[PDB]
């Protein structure tokens, strides 16, 4: 929203830009606790392996 | 927490009361009899109070 407002008033502000990085797609792993306990596997082992 | 011999699952709700409370209930502050909180600032040695 601020970037839009600064896009208005081009006579005063020029070249405004973020100094960081935009969001990027990420891979999310959802461990099913119920299934994990249904098998003999433990959460600590899963996380350590991963 | 654990799943019994049958399909019943024991969540942390079933064995405790989960609530968002203070780290320590030792200290309680009142201002003119009203509930309050505050910071007690101690000046560093060799520093100007003003």
């Amino acid at each position: 929203q601020l970037f839009g407002m600064v896009a208005q008033h081009p006579d005063v502000l020029t070249g405004v830009r973020p100094n960081g990085l935009e969001d990027t797609p990420q891979f999310k792993i959802d461990i099913d606790q119920e299934k994990a306990q249904a098998l003999g596997v433990s959460i600590s082992d899963i996380n350590t392996t991963l | 927490l654990k799943v019994n011999q049958d399909g019943s699952q024991v969540r942390l709700r079933d064995v405790a009361k989960i609530e968002l409370g203070g780290e320590s209930y030792d200290v309680v502050a009142k201002f003119n009899g009203q509930p309050a909180s505050g910071l007690g600032i101690k000046l560093a040695t060799g520093a100007n109070a003003l």
